[PDB]
């Protein structure tokens, strides 16, 4: 057992009935005095280092080129100028394992934290020394973390795409489902989740051609998406992720369902392939009454009246589906379905939940499309448009494909530093310049939507770390005065920056004036309510802050008419799986699910407490499972309301409750606004 | 009072020997002489007839006579035990150590081996002597039960007990000290229901039945002494495992309810130490808040 | 050249009662009519009362008259999941529902019931006539075996299944799915057994078992659908359960070797949604001609 | 039960203690005076019914267009005047079952014999009266037989494609791949069996761009494929069949080998995909002399060669592979992996065996591209170019997948009319058609390599029925004589109407120059050797029809050489499964399974005898499986030798004999110049 590891696991042996949470600072030391230092590559100067790295296509020359090596090294200089520390031995561990750059041989050590974050800021200032230096001091700062794809591959010639979050829409026929197999293989291979829309799929007895009782349904595709997603898996090195929604009133939506059953056979039963539920209000509506719904058949409708089942208003369009004979459906009990989606989650944390009217009905972007679908995380939400994959010598109907940009705020450091307006606009920046630099030649819709959207997602961490280091309970109305304050800022300038981008570049999103923006609508909320904290504590933790007002959110309404806005969208809260070791901080803006971690690498056993855990903030640091779920839904809808895109929303659940517990927490965040379900973790 | 108990502790033992990897006696198997191999296969053949019979036979019949549901759920999981489980464990063993030759050789071996059919006739004769409604040849084959499995399996269990107490054979001792703990709780079951139906009779009765106990005994333990020396005079062990089966015999006696017969004596200490969540439906009031 | 993997299959598929918990099926028992809860209680006191009958003698029969150490520790093996796994499962659901006044009155009436009396003797008449040594009378039996094992018991686990569809006791109903895909191998099995007998007759002696088999299953067929009506036209279902019973009829003769009884019919959708060549090594101048 | 039911159970029912052959023939009638007439759709005139059958999208009207009604009309009247008579109640069940066009309900017969004979041949004369009276001719007399898709699909609204079978070449990136995998469902979608060549694909534990072991070989393929297949399975009707080869020095041919093995996982078993594996003569070398073998690792030989493995001759780089260092491979026992293929045929029935020297020392078209996998049936043996499918927006290299139409004379219909010369031509005119109005719009390289090859597949069925109704024993030396005369005059007649549609077309197939028909290396054997019968028996079988000598081989060469040769590929001999029952001829130039096949249908259970089978002729129509494989083998090699494609060639074992023997029929086989080995089917 190595000295790290024995000064980590020193912090359950307690002393004078307390948590020796100090000792893991000291492993930290001995982390980096015994095994870092040691398996460190170290060159005579920076010069060198960029050499070998060049050479040995470690990195890329395009993005260094850009650059004189006085600026390269005074990047440099001023991300070693920080003294940056990691204060828990497993943030350093999780970087050194997951993200620093090592050798062929994956024996030596060639980036350190300040190396990865200097080459990560010369990529996104793409030439300017200065803003190179700015997100050096924001990553330094760990006010911004880039995520898991921009942060490990940006400037590295060995590398996936730097978006990892893919939508697809998949059209009803066996070219779009090939070509969706096909992009699906492709992206995973670059190294990014897929999640396909299987809604307008026709369903199981449907006709081909006029021949009846003749399509496999959705759980066909379905199968031939697994197997795709088990071959393409990051040149065996991650298992291959992949997900698939289907709307609620689709009529396979019980097989689909079906496909996450234990007791499922092995020829119904995909088991990489994460599946959501689209749920439109219509389906509440009807459970909440009682009233048997109908499940229908997509080819059926679209037959009658030439659009997909899940491209029309299903609140306005169920009736006269209902009542056409000539629109094939069948009778379901909606309470019923609702139970067995509470039970699957329950077993197994299928299916994913999308509300969509809520989603919806904050849209800014419904003229371009509806939100059908999320991603595998269930938190991009954005207008897609489906794509009509001819024959071969034949032009395809290229639609729209979304794959958004993801970089979380760390709202801890963030707050700290009262630089909320300043990491807002750098993370938008670079977030564009990712977008801008993403160029997949195998996944055509995902391209020509990331150049004609140029959607990204800023999400935020560390909520739950901030108020527990600063006394407030996650479940505290406080804890949700702060939320709302805090992303409505984070609201107010990444709107000011989209907006500012877009006046600089001239040119705005893809169909902007069709958008909310365009007509001032997105901004009613924004000029009629006052988000600044009602609470005199957030409002002392907002000091030193401008707090924007209804004016300012006015002159931002004017603004955005005058000049446009250049992203469709800005904000998604991902979960920030790994990334959130490394920046020391809580994932996402989801409640710790554990104060101290116990983790097995290797046939070793490590201890990782919640940053900044301590005697003091030990209650304050309660635990998600612990919590009420509605008022964790409260917070989420309260930080959902300042988000344009979704939140991963994970419901923490014990044992001891039932799926009516759970079916309670799902129409309560239908009620509250709540836009995604992401996970049902049981304790 | 005792045998939902038994239910209990019988089904919580349950096993498979595909549960225990063999390969890992690959080695200490390769290195025995070839005086010890030919002991170590005929006494597990020896072992795998014995529970041939129990399973076949012994278990199922007294499984018929024996009253109560319960009873014979025991009953009839224990004759499971020993032929789905217990006499096919042994083909595991011979199926990994040994090639097919000599394991065709050793199955000759019994069938042509004369204490071990004159074993096999002398227990099985008792058991296909009950007659229904009677409950004296239903003590007597439930006494040949407990001999059986508390008694003559021991001149088998003596020699991997042996070798797993010294490091050796470790998988497939494994496996036999499972075959034992269930051999020892079904001696104590076959002999709580004997006990039964000796303390039904008059004090004449009961003398009788002591009398065949113990003659019965005699007569098992003289062949086992003759089946003893010729399996183990090559090996030299002969001497050390007759005073294990003498301690063994007085086991089987307690579990009848009797006496020990044997004088106590010092057993060799390496043999010694071979020893879905729940669901509640939708309220029409969980839709409002 | 099929014991082996039957073995593997039945062995693999080991469970025991405790796995599921009941308790949170009174959540939707309390919301059944009289009516349900009547058929439900008598279909399954009908279960319970078949299936042991098949635990204490059917299977312990069998095992008896049958040839074969692998066949027998097969046989063993079915017979232990009858007495030991699934009557303690049909008494659990039992005290789970009803109070034991209630239980105790269930059995009187489907004791003194005709159709449920009539089943079960019909049965257990064919066991009781097996005879040593006459390969005949063994295969009725097994005959007997398989109708209840893959054909009898189904007019029974029409009822769980439906609810068990329907999302109702899903407790008993998950249950009720294991004993019935025990049930299932079973009639494969000693369906295989009796084919073993039938294949070695004459063509007379074939053409004589066959109208056998079949006088047999129309006996019991009218019977059962006497019993259906019994049960099921209180809760509106006797026409599904009908075409179930058929449906099974037809796979018990398909287990039996025999053609199809019944033409081919759907069944009920919420009870569906419920439900080696010699290795010779070449020898060289085998590349030669 | 139906009357022609009981009629056809009373054969086995012994009169004298001989079978009731002739109570077949009365079923027929029953079949007819009960079933067919009743259930058969009749018009006052031939006019209604083409309406009828026009306007309910039953047929194509353009093919009826180019007659006249009078030459329709003239059509049907000459198929009717022949008064054709099923002599089996299963001839007639067959056609009426599986290709007599039926209502949309399937209530209802609306076509006859004669109606389907003279639909096909209008379809086939594309205009031409007298072609068509001549196809009609043809097919009444049931001289020839158009495959199973064509005799089914020709001239239906609602048919499919008329090709059996295409194959598919893989190249080795995930682009080819997932083009694979579309074009594999696409044509399985189209009804058509599928092949695809594996060989290219590189082995597992490959590099993809220099991440090493990351590749998951052939198998993950294989896996993709089968799942394709499932989900592509012609609406559900007919299940979906596909065939993966694999040459034997390929690294991964023992893995391929275990997804047929009975105790495989099921991450590894493929069950709806047949297998095929491609021996070079090097390995049969090498375990014949017992030297060890070394497998390849595809994509080390194409990195230091630049070549395929199996795009070069192994027989002269196998010891170049061995002794580079750059090239991976692994040791391997070839008489081990012989063993293996051996034990797999008799579990299972697979692989499929495919002699690729044996192919490839009489291809004609070895300059276009050498025979490296066959089809489903193992017995297209042609020239292949693999395609490069590369990324989006991208323009693709259209390489050449094999495709063939097929068709089966009948051997005793053809001698007995003593038009062997007359039957061949048709039939080449026919699929020279077929192959011409073929057009795939969703396989690119089929569709290239159906234009430039025109490879056509000319089979034969019915020898054993022929043999054993002339009383020749299939394996005495006199029917090998009388298929050496037969087949060669089959050949040297498909040759001569090759050349005459080049002629009167003035085009030939791509890349004729190159072939051996252009440099006269092809005539050799036929303008050196006699193939007249050496028996005085076979010659009066061919009395009354003039046998090509040595002069007239001589003549058609010249012609050749001066007109060139319209078909790459003539002469392919399938298996001809279901269609032989139509025909009353034994399946292909196969020996007879059994003398009298009981087939369950419904409920009931019927009795196919052999045609012609009799007490006098009995023991003329041996068993398969009671014959000598070796002399089975002597036969199919004598055919093959005037075949240019291959033989679907199934062994027939006995269960008594062991893997020794099978491998010896293979290498016997392959001794005797055995192309392919379809199955091996045990008794
Ligand atoms: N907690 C830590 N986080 C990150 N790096 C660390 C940490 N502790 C030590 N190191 C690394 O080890 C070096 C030694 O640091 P130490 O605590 O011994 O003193 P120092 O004054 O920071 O040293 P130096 O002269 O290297 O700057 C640091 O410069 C740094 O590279
Ligand atoms: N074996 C058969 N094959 C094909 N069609 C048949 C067959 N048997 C009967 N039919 C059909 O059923 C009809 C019944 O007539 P059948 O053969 O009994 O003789 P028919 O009335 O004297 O006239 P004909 O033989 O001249 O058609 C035939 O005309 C024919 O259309
Ligand atoms: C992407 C991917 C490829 N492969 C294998 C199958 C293909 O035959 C083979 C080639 O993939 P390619 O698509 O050719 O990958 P590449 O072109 O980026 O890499 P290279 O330059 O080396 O050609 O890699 C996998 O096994 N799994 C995967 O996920
Ligand atoms: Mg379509
Ligand atoms: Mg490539
Ligand atoms: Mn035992
Ligand atoms: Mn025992
Ligand atoms: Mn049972
Ligand atoms: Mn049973």
């Amino acid at each position: 057992v190595p000295k790290w590891i024995q000064l980590n696991n020193e912090i359950m042996i307690q002393k004078d009935g307390k948590f020796q949470f100090d000792k893991d600072k000291e492993a930290v030391h001995s982390y980096f005095v015994d095994y870092i230092n040691q398996n460190t590559v170290f060159f005579h100067n920076l010069k060198e280092k960029l050499d070998y790295l060049v050479e040995n296509q470690y990195y890329e020359e395009e993005f260094l080129s850009l650059y004189s090596f006085e600026d390269i090294k005074e990047v440099f200089k001023t991300a070693y100028a920080k003294k940056f520390r990691f204060p828990s031995f497993m943030s350093a561990f999780k970087f050194y394992n997951d993200y620093a750059l090592k050798t062929n041989d994956k024996k030596k050590i060639l980036e350190r934290y300040e190396d990865r974050i200097s080459i990560v800021a010369l990529f996104f200032a793409n030439g300017d020394t200065e803003k190179a230096k700015e997100y050096v001091n924001l990553m330094i700062n760990q006010e911004y973390q880039p995520s898991t794809p921009t942060f490990l591959n940006a400037g590295r010639k060995r590398r996936g795409e730097l978006v990892s979050c893919f939508l697809l829409e998949v059209n009803d026929s066996l070219n779009d489902i090939s070509r969706a197999i096909d992009i699906s293989m492709q992206l995973s291979k670059l190294g990014g989740g897929v999640s396909l829309n299987l809604s307008k799929l026709r369903a199981k007895g449907e006709a081909i051609k006029d021949v009846e009782n003749a399509t496999k349904g959705v759980v066909g595709v379905m199968k031939l998406l697994d197997n795709a997603f088990r071959y393409a898996d990051q040149m065996g090195q991650r298992q291959g992720s992949g997900a698939a929604y289907l709307n609620i009133f689709h009529r396979d939506i019980n097989d689909f369902l079906d496909t996450k059953k234990i007791s499922a056979d092995e020829d119904v039963r995909v088991k990489t392939l994460s599946i959501g539920v689209v749920i439109p209000d219509k389906f509440v509506e009807l459970a909440r009454e009682d009233k048997a719904a109908y499940v229908f058949y997509p080819h059926t409708i679209y037959k009658e009246y030439g659009q997909h089942m899940d491209e029309m208003d299903m609140n306005e369009m169920y009736d006269k589906f209902v009542d056409n004979p000539r629109v094939k459906k069948e009778k379901i009990n909606p309470r019923k379905l609702l139970e067995k989606l509470a039970m699957l989650r329950s077993e197994s944390g299928y299916p994913y939940i999308m509300f969509q009217d809520n989603v919806n009905k904050v849209h800014a972007n419904n003229h371009i499309s509806k939100v059908k679908f999320s991603n595998l995380c269930s938190e991009v939400l954005q207008a897609s448009q489906v794509s009509s994959y001819t024959d071969y010598d034949e032009e395809d109907e290229i639609g729209l494909d979304i794959s958004c940009n993801l970089g979380s705020l760390n709202i801890l450091n963030v707050m700290e530093h009262k630089s909320i307006e300043k990491t807002v606009k750098l993370a938008t920046d670079s977030l564009t310049h990712v977008s801008e630099t993403t160029d997949i030649r195998n996944a055509p819709a995902v391209r020509r939507a990331n150049k004609a959207m140029k959607s990204i997602g800023l999400g935020a961490m560390n909520l739950h770390g901030y108020l527990a280091q600063n006394g407030i309970a996650y479940e505290s109305p406080e804890a949700r005065d702060f939320a709302n304050t805090f992303f409505m800022m984070v609201n107010f300038y990444s709107i000011q920056r989209s907006a500012e981008i877009a006046k600089e570049k001239g040119e705005t999103f893809d169909q902007y004036e069709g958008s909310t923006y365009a007509t001032g609508e997105y901004f009613d909320k924004y000029v009629s309510t006052d988000f600044s904290p009602k609470y005199e504590k957030i409002a002392n933790l907002f000091e030193g802050m401008h707090i924007p007002t209804t004016e300012d959110w006015k002159k931002l309404k004017a603004f955005v008419a005058e000049h446009g806005m250049y992203h469709s969208y800005r904000l998604c809260i991902a979960p920030t799986g790994s990334i959130s070791y490394v920046q020391s901080s809580t994932a996402s803006v989801m409640p710790i699910m554990e104060r101290i971690e116990e983790r097995t690498y290797g046939n070793s056993k490590t201890y990782y407490p919640m940053p900044g855990l301590a005697s003091n903030n030990w209650f304050f640091y309660k635990e998600a499972y612990d919590m009420d779920m509605f008022k964790v839904v409260d917070m989420i809808a309260t930080i959902q309301q300042h988000i344009d895109q979704g939140i991963s929303f994970t419901l923490f659940l014990k044992d001891t409750m039932t799926t009516r517990d759970l079916n309670r927490i799902d129409l309560y965040a239908h009620h509250r606004g709540i836009k995604t379900i992401y996970y049902a973790r049981t304790k | 009072d005792f045998t939902q108990m038994f239910y209990n502790q019988n089904v919580k033992q349950f096993w498979l020997p595909e549960e225990i990897a063999l390969n890992g006696d690959l080695l200490t198997w390769k290195y025995l002489g070839k005086n010890e191999q030919d002991t170590y296969m005929k006494v597990l053949a020896g072992l795998t007839l014995l529970d041939t019979e129990q399973g076949n036979t012994g278990m199922p019949i007294v499984a018929e006579h024996v009253d109560g549901h319960q009873r014979k759920a025991v009953l009839n999981f224990m004759a499971m035990m020993e032929n789905a489980v217990h006499a096919k464990s042994y083909s595991n063993i011979f199926m990994t150590l040994a090639p097919t030759e000599t394991i065709n050789e050793v199955f000759e071996w019994v069938k042509q081996n004369k204490y071990l059919q004159k074993k096999a006739q002398m227990i099985v004769g008792l058991y296909k002597a009950i007659q229904k409604d009677d409950e004296i040849s239903l003590f007597k084959a439930m006494v040949a039960s407990v001999y059986l499995e508390s008694f003559l399996f021991y001149s088998g269990f003596y020699y991997p007990l042996y070798f797993y107490g010294q490091g050796k054979l470790m998988q497939s001792g494994e496996i036999i000290n499972l075959i034992l703990r269930d051999e020892a709780i079904h001696g104590v079951y076959v002999g709580l229901l004997a006990q039964e139906i000796y303390n039904k009779q008059t004090e004449e009765k009961k003398a009788e039945l002591r009398e065949f106990a113990i003659d019965l005994l005699n007569q098992l333990y003289e062949n086992e002494l003759e089946y003893t020396e010729d399996l183990y005079d090559q090996v030299g062990l002969s001497h050390d495992v007759k005073k294990f089966i003498r301690y063994n015999a007085n086991k089987a006696l307690m579990n009848l309810g009797f006496d020990p017969y044997f004088e106590e004596e010092d057993i060799n200490p390496i043999v010694l130490n071979g020893l879905k969540a729940t669901v509640e439906p939708l309220k029409d009031d969980d839709f409002y808040f």
